[PDB]
């Protein structure tokens, strides 16, 4: 593998000071650097000079080989102003993890932890794992954490320092059957008169697939349906499927079903018409 | 893995704007060259920024009652853009040597801010099944 | 020549505030020493200032529909304070050698701004049939 | 009559320069000065020295006599930055006048007029009369001008200059009888049961006097009434007089009238009760 001159796994350079890396290899290709926002900065020179190094240059640098070998060194560009790197939102799937992207530029600090952005108490079952090179990870995310704002905290020489507000947004792990409902159970009118039936679908996400059916010879699907959707609450999505048929006939008569299926289960409600 | 992010809640923007001071500045890190470049060049970045901005915006209000309050609308508009961030995550390309220069911090009036919001929504609608191979350069 | 200026429209302030950004600054020329001095010392001046501020405030909104919009409320709150300016005009004293120094230009949050509005309304309610023999001296800051 | 040394009706002094007035009289008392905000500044000395004269000192200065005689001189303290003196609201009675208080500090200007504060067109029937010593007066105020913002303009050496925004607030000329209304015409219940009647008064101002009457032997007035008022629109005031009587009796029975009178006319609606 390539040999990086600053022969150490971690390097602490001061902000404003120059930052130079060098990797020696006969089959050298390029240098690679992952930005806070997942981007790859490239440099095709043996030595990478960084005059007046900015805190944003903190991160892992990788020297690439033509043979396919890699060697990396993590650099901390310490700035007193920016102890934490911020800029990205906080997302997280339910029953999964959520990384609070607040990596530090100074690893020489204690008590690196999470705290409620307004000083309050954190949920009893909230568990987190600190990581100077990435941020703080929230273990096992629940729907009760939706809209929780946190701050990364660390003690620097006795004094406490906080990062910007991180407001967690959680993705619902769809594990329930949809909820369908229709006003009337059965209704009928004469030919010519137009009728309208509005089906109400309720679920925790927008992913639900809803549709209107015309089951007489076999469950047939109709494309003439008006879509309407609203976010009623945190995990309360609602879609209103409106079936409209202009000038009713003898052909347009029978039982209509409103089907809606999740990645979990499915639901259905039927209404009767006879014209 | 992406359903139907956009809802009818976007229809309440006109009401929302008329209910916000026209001289109130909303901070939004603007991606330089959004009006000229094609959707795919800035869409993902802008959606992330709108998500951040709407989150901060919501912090400025309180939940009063049932009546369509600014808090209510903003909350829901945030939901929409939040889903778009994840819906742009699955289509996120495998990055290789690309690092122009982060979005410029700008402030806009409600009217201006949601004009940008709407454009983003529209640019997402025709993002699906659309020709975007055009490499994102200066032109 | 002054009827009943204050209406139930003042009950919509809580709603209004919750519907305005808590970091939005409303400009209001503040009369130095309003919390300490008695009503009559600043009432007339503040009412004039609130009238100006609410007028400017309304300019920042548009009339949407029937629903209680910020424009609606602000409009009505302006009406109230406007009537108070005329109701303070009839009780305006015959001035003789008095020119302290005009109100300081300050900016407040909606919460703060209407707190000042409410105090002014209250200070007007008990302004009628009230002894205003108290002095307008700052030195009596131990609250008077 | 007092003799003011600057023997001229008008004086134009420069802002920053010293301003001195002197009036000679054996029976001299004091000097008088009207401020932009109707206030009287007093000086008990023969000569009034004003070092570094401010634009705000513009106005008419009157020398008072012990015999009861007066002599005035209008002084203009020219300021290029502050041409118009501004600070007061804009009020006006319907069918009367409305002075846009924007006196100038420089009389040496042309086209002193009123313009729409945003550059739009002023009402067709809007007529105004300029006056350097007071401001621009709006003639014959109508309800259609309610909430009109204007700016004082004047051309100074070819260039145009504008004052701050003046938003007109008009007082309604009262020329209509009040409007009274009551839900029920007649109703009755047994003793003990409490009853409430809400009277609705409508008018263009808050000045309406409304009241509840108990006319059996003679129209008697009752003080136990809840007041409620709302501004429904520009010239739409509404008051709701609520009459409440706890534990009805034989004594409390008959016809009740809701009287409301303007400075123009009066209205009334009666309701019947028998317990
Ligand atoms: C519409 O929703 C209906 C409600 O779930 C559903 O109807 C029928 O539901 C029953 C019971 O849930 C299913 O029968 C099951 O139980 C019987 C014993 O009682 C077993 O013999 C079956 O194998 C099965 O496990 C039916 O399968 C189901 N369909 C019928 C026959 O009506 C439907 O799933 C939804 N659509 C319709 C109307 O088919
Ligand atoms: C309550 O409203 C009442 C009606 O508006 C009013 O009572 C009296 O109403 C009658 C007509 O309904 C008036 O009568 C006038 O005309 C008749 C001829 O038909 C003659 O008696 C006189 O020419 C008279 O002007 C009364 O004038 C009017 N009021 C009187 C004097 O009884 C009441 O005035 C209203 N309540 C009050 C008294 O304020
Ligand atoms: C929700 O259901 C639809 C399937 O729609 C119909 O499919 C019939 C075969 C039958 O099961 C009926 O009850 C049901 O309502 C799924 O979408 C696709 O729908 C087409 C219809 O032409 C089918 O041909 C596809 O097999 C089906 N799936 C595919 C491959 O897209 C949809 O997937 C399902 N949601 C989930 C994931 O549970
Ligand atoms: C508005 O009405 C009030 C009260 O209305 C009563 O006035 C009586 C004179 C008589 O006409 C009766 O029918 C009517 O209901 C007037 O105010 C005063 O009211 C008291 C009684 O409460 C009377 O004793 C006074 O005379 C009356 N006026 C005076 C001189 O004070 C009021 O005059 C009338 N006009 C307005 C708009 O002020």
């Amino acid at each position: 593998p390539p040999s990086i001159h600053p022969a150490q796994s971690e390097l602490i350079v001061e902000a404003g000071d120059t930052l130079s890396l060098t990797c020696i290899d006969p089959d050298f290709v390029r240098w690679t650097f992952k930005t806070y926002f997942n981007e790859m900065v490239e440099n095709k020179k043996n030595e990478w000079i960084q005059e007046k190094a900015e805190a944003t240059r903190t991160g892992t640098y990788t020297c690439s080989n033509s043979n396919g070998l890699t060697s990396s060194i993590y650099v901390f560009v310490r700035d007193p102003a920016k102890l934490f790197l911020v800029g990205l939102p906080l997302f997280g799937k339910e029953d999964s993890d959520a990384l609070v992207r607040c990596p530090l530029t100074d690893p020489q600090v204690s008590q690196y932890s999470l705290i409620e952005c307004d000083g309050k108490s954190l949920p009893t079952d909230l568990t987190f794992v600190p990581n100077p090179k990435a941020g703080i990870t929230i273990k096992n995310v629940k729907r009760a954490y939706h809209r929780l704002c946190v701050r990364c905290a660390a003690q620097r020489d006795g004094t406490w320092l906080h990062s910007d507000k991180f407001t967690l947004k959680v993705r619902e792990a769809i594990k329930a059957i949809p909820v369908v409902s229709v006003p009337e159970t059965s209704h009928l009118l004469k030919k010519g008169d137009t009728f309208t039936v509005v089906c109400t679908i309720k679920d925790v996400s927008t992913s639900v697939n809803s549709m209107w059916l015309k089951m007489n010879p076999q469950p047939q699907h109709i494309a003439q349906v008006k879509h309407n959707s609203w976010h009623r609450g945190d995990f309360n999505y609602e879609r209103q499927e409106t079936l409209t048929i202009s000038s009713a006939r003898v052909d347009d008569s029978g039982v209509f079903m409103c089907y809606a299926n999740n990645t979990f289960g499915s639901a259905n409600v039927t209404t009767t018409l006879k014209v | 893995i992406c359903g139907n992010p956009v809802t009818d809640n976007v229809k309440d923007i006109t009401k929302l704007v008329a209910n916000l001071p026209n001289d109130y500045m909303i901070t939004l890190n603007y991606v330089a060259g959004m009006d000229v470049l094609p959707s795919h060049c800035w869409l993902r970045d802008m959606v992330i920024q709108l998500s951040l901005s709407l989150t901060t915006l919501l912090d400025k209000f309180s939940n009063i009652s049932e009546g369509l309050s600014n808090y209510s609308i903003i909350d829901k508009l945030g939901k929409i853009v939040d889903d778009l961030v994840l819906c742009m995550e699955e289509n996120a390309p495998k990055n290789i040597k690309e690092s122009p220069k982060r979005p410029e911090t700008r402030s806009f009036t409600p009217e201006e801010f949601f004009s940008i919001f709407n454009r983003s929504i529209d640019a997402f609608k025709d993002f699906m099944v659309a020709s975007d191979t055009s490499d994102c350069v200066l032109s």
